[PDB]
């Protein structure tokens, strides 16, 4: 968007080091009184070059209003103040008066206000009326932008704004110097049609203006071709806003009949404004008919039908630096919109347009059979020598199956930890307790089992080590278990595996538990 | 960059750019590995970049130091987004920076904060190019800082200048949309009135950079 | 006796006060009179389960957000957003509004009013409306000028806060006038009122 980079620009462009914009924005001060002011009149004061106040995001008082002024009374060289946002909260009997304040303490300054901004301040007539002072006065004979967006003035408000306007530009011109309005900010103050006229009339006057945005002011047909008529006469027009307003057609055609005679417009919004398929090709044959330097064009949201849409699609071809067209949210069918973009795609841009992305048209040998952690639980005490005598321990391969099994449930809480470890410890010292039985042959069969190492017949080895690993380590521990298969154990589980490395911290602990001894 | 001020055998004090030393070879890493990262995803980055320059405008956590980090991880990434990212990321970028700068108060945070914008603004050449109004106000306010006294102001605005006239010089020389003459003569009819408080060195830059845009 | 804080939100020239105006007096404000800060206004509704009043803040929709205004919403029990129909620039606003409640008063019941219904030129219309279906809100058509559902909004933020779903109101506790009185000292100037009443027409579209 080339509004953006604009503004970026103009923004880099007023930046100073020292000796410039002075600004209180996002702060929240509730300046309720007198003496609560305190800091930001000494702030003030303490400036040596004042160009510019903001102070957005704040809530000034009566008494805070007299201070600020009499503050400002000594700043002569103030030249844009930015009050957008400065009375959330305050009452009707306390606005006119602070603005009424404020204007008299810039008029006795000697200011030039180069740019005057109020947006988001509840006034209506209340506080036009408070601020119309500052307006006439001489300390806006230079005024070149006033934006008042979202001021809430209507009808009433409007008209005194629209007076005071004339009024200016009269004294204006009778000094010598007229005033010379360039953009021109009164968005959602509902002026419906009483305002809209009376500001056409002021704008027929001033034939300067540059930039007019009037968005979301209920302003229907009647009003709207006024304002045409009066955007007619201003020949350097650049940005005509009017978004979300009510055109239905007669508004339309008097707003291409305008279009017809301007030859600088760059961008031209139009959204939400019903133009209803009719006013879009009146507005297509008025582009067609010339108007070079277009930039953008929005009818998003018009009721736009099939037809309109294709005319005005191949009117804005033919221009040179368009740069967007939006058209989402017309009734255009879903064949529509692949024609549109082939009909746009057959010239250089094919995506200037916007996405159309809204359109419409005894139990022991039975826990041993299938050992679970819980069935050993259900043992008790008896698993100690259960187990035990339960298992022949003369064949050191039924000892090993038998430690295989205990230790495959084998989990980490504490009360089925330490069954197995007793459990193990009984089936151990029965086992190796005997002349007939080979600790080698143990050895060897628990790393055969395990998958550590390989057999003459091979027998499947198991899944996971964790259990096994585990008992072995509380096992090393115990007397019973000899100190010549330390080395062995230590060999073959620092020995890699995959098997091992799913289980890395039982492998550890085991390891430790080793080289311990 | 590393500046060193030097004084040769003649007792004539410069600012020497010290070229391959260590800790050029330390931030070349770091710009090359992160630029790899921003191509295996930008988005992530960009949310990255946008959370520490929220964090910067918030005040929670301001500081010289991580403004100057934050704008160099920025401008290390030229080049690494499309075109139309990178245009979105820096008018984003420079929109939240200017904000910041009237914000805080005194003449060293101004001139910090306008230090890191051009610092910012002249690592993106292509986002100059494409923009001409951007481009000639940059100028103008480069121009503006060299009547700046506070120290380090003038030497950024040449600097930032001379990277600016050796990448886009070639905007100067041709007459723009909405120009009746080029800059580089506006430039030349006035150029008594930019150089009048620079320092000798400060105006040897600003011939040089001049001259960039002459060839 | 009840009393339910009630907070009236929404963006400038909705027709919030020309709502609550409509409810205490049955008049029709057809001037834009922008309301500056907050206004209180009580309503006495009669219901079968006896009488309560809500006291409608109607708030200013030209202020801005944040925390200047959430002295509003300091211990709100219902809340009523209220968007134009006929614009959809009011409409786009609603998701702000409903974030500044739950900013500061979490659950509560909150009312979705499309208000001026009754013009022609309706840009809003209900298969658009989708916001209220994300979050839990529900949503009503109302008119303040031809007097369209312009008590549902009540109804529902009271049977949510009663929590009888059966409730509905009643006629009215209304007995015989206490005695007829006159002042003579000013019944001659009453007089003149009627002399100029004839000579001006009502407000007939
Ligand atoms: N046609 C029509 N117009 C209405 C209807 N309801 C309200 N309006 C108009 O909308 C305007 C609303 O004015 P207010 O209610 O006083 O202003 P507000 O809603 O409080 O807006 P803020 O004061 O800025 O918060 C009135 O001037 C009416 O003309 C309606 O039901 N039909
Ligand atoms: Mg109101």
């Amino acid at each position: 968007a080339s509004e953006d980079i604009a503004k970026l620009a103009e923004t880099l462009a007023k930046t100073q080091v020292a000796g410039g914009q002075l600004s209180f924005k996002g702060k929240s001060l509730k300046l309720n009184t007198a003496e609560d002011a305190k800091d930001v009149i000494k702030e003030i004061e303490d400036f040596d070059s004042l160009e510019a106040l903001r102070l957005e995001g704040n809530t000034v008082g009566v008494e805070a209003a007299r201070v600020i002024a009499k503050a400002l009374e000594k700043k002569s060289e103030l030249k844009r103040c930015h009050w957008s946002d400065m009375f959330t909260g305050r009452l009707r009997t306390e606005i006119p008066p602070a603005l009424i304040s404020l204007g008299e303490g810039l008029i006795t300054a000697g200011a030039q206000l180069v740019e005057l901004d109020l947006s988001d301040n509840a006034f209506g007539p209340d506080g036009v009326q408070g601020f119309e002072a500052l307006l006439k006065s001489s300390a806006c004979f230079t005024l070149q932008e006033l934006k008042l967006n979202n001021c809430g003035m209507g009808i009433g408000g409007g008209k005194i704004l629209a007076a005071a306007l004339t009024e200016c530009h009269r004294k204006s011109s009778a000094q010598g110097k007229p005033l010379a309005l360039k953009v021109f900010v009164a968005g959602r103050n509902r002026l419906e049609n009483d305002g809209a006229t009376a500001l056409a009339e002021a704008f027929r006057v001033i034939g300067t203006l540059e930039e007019v945005h009037m968005p979301q002011n209920g302003i229907n047909h009647p009003g709207i071709t006024a304002l045409a008529q009066a955007f007619a006469v201003n020949p350097l027009l650049r940005v005509i806003n009017l978004n979300d307003n009510t055109f239905t057609e007669k508004g339309a055609v008097a707003m291409a009949e305008t279009l017809k005679t301007l030859r600088q417009v760059e961008v031209i919004n139009f959204g939400d404004c019903l133009v209803r398929s009719k006013g879009a090709v009146a507005i297509a044959d008025a582009i067609r008919g010339g108007l070079p330097k277009l930039k953008e064009l929005n009818l998003s949201f018009c009721e736009i039908k099939r037809d309109a849409a294709l005319a005005v699609a191949e009117a804005m071809a033919d221009k040179a630096e368009l740069e967007k067209l939006d058209l989402n949210g017309n009734t255009l069918g879903e064949e529509g919109c692949e024609q549109l973009q082939e009909v746009l795609e057959g010239f250089n841009m094919a995506k200037v347009l916007a996405s159309l992305s809204d359109d419409e048209d005894a139990d022991v040998s039975t826990f041993l059979a299938f050992p679970s952690p819980e069935k050993l639980l259900r043992l008790g005490p008896k698993s100690s020598v259960l187990i035990a005598q339960q298992t022949d321990t003369s064949d050191p391969e039924k000892v090993v199956s038998a430690f295989l099994k205990v230790s495959s449930v084998f989990k980490d809480e504490a009360t089925v930890r330490m069954a197995v470890q007793d459990a193990v410890d009984a089936l151990m010292q029965k086992a190796f307790n005997s002349s007939s039985f080979n600790s080698n042959t143990f050895l060897t069969r628990l790393l055969v089992h395990m998958g550590l190492l390989k057999s003459e017949d091979k027998v499947k080895a198991i899944a996971n080590l964790y259990g096994p690993l585990m008992a072995l380590n509380h096992m090393v521990q115990q007397d019973y278990f000899p100190k010549a298969l330390a080395p062995l154990l230590l060999a073959f589980v620092t020995k890699p595996n995959s098997a091992l490395e799913s289980c890395s911290f039982a492998r550890h602990s085991l390891l430790q538990t080793l080289y311990k001894v | 960059e590393e500046v060193l001020v030097v004084e040769n055998d003649q007792g004539e004090v410069v600012r020497e750019f010290m070229k391959d030393t260590d800790s050029i070879n330390l931030y070349k890493n770091m710009r090359e590995t992160l630029v790899y990262l921003t191509h295996l995803d930008y988005v992530d980055t960009e949310r990255i970049m946008t959370e520490k320059l929220h964090n910067q405008v918030n005040g929670t956590e301001w500081s010289w130091k991580n403004l100057n980090t934050l704008c160099w991880a920025i401008g290390s990434i030229s080049g690494a987004m499309h075109e139309e990212d990178e245009k979105r990321f820096l008018v984003t970028v420079i929109k939240d920076l200017l904000g910041l700068c009237e914000q805080k108060r005194g003449k060293d945070n101004k001139a910090i904060i306008a230090s890191n914008i051009m610092y910012i603004v002249g690592q993106y050449p292509r986002f100059l190019r494409a923009h001409w109004k951007f481009l000639k106000t940059v100028v103008n306010k480069l121009f503006e800082f060299m009547h700046e006294t506070h120290d380090g102001v003038q030497d950024m605005a040449c600097d930032t200048f001379i990277k600016i006239a050796q990448k886009c010089r070639r905007h100067f020389v041709q007459v723009q949309v909405g120009e009746v003459m080029p800059f580089i003569d506006e430039i030349l009819n006035n150029i008594n009135t930019i150089i009048c408080d620079l320092q000798p060195q400060q105006v040897h830059t600003f011939y040089e950079a001049v001259g960039y845009m002459i060839g | 006796q009840v009393q339910f804080k009630l907070v009236l939100v929404g963006d400038g020239g909705t027709g919030k006060t020309t709502f609550v105006k409509r409810h205490l007096t049955g008049e029709f404000e057809k001037k834009y009179v922008a309301t500056l800060g907050v206004e209180v206004h009580p309503l006495v509704f009669h219901t079968n389960r006896g009488p309560i009043k809500f006291n409608v803040w109607d708030t200013a929709g030209l202020e801005k957000f944040g925390g200047l205004r959430d002295g509003y919403y300091i211990q709100a029990q219902c809340a009523i957003i209220m968007f134009d129909v006929t614009s959809r620039v009011t409409y786009k606003n609603v998701p702000n509004w409903h974030r500044d409640l739950v900013r500061v008063c979490e659950n509560i019941p909150i009312v979705l009013c499309g208000n001026k219904v009754d013009i022609k030129d309706r840009k809003v219309k209900a298969k658009s409306i989708v916001f209220h279906r994300k979050k839990n809100l529900q949503y009503y058509d109302i008119s303040a000028k031809s007097n369209y559902n312009f008590e549902k909004p009540f109804l529902w933020l009271a049977r949510k806060l009663i929590g009888d779903p059966n409730l509905e109101f009643v006629a009215m506790p209304a007995l015989a006038p206490p005695e007829v009185v006159m002042d003579p000292a000013l019944a001659a100037q009453y007089e003149h009122d009627l002399e100029v009443a004839q000579t001006t027409a009502l407000p007939d579209e």
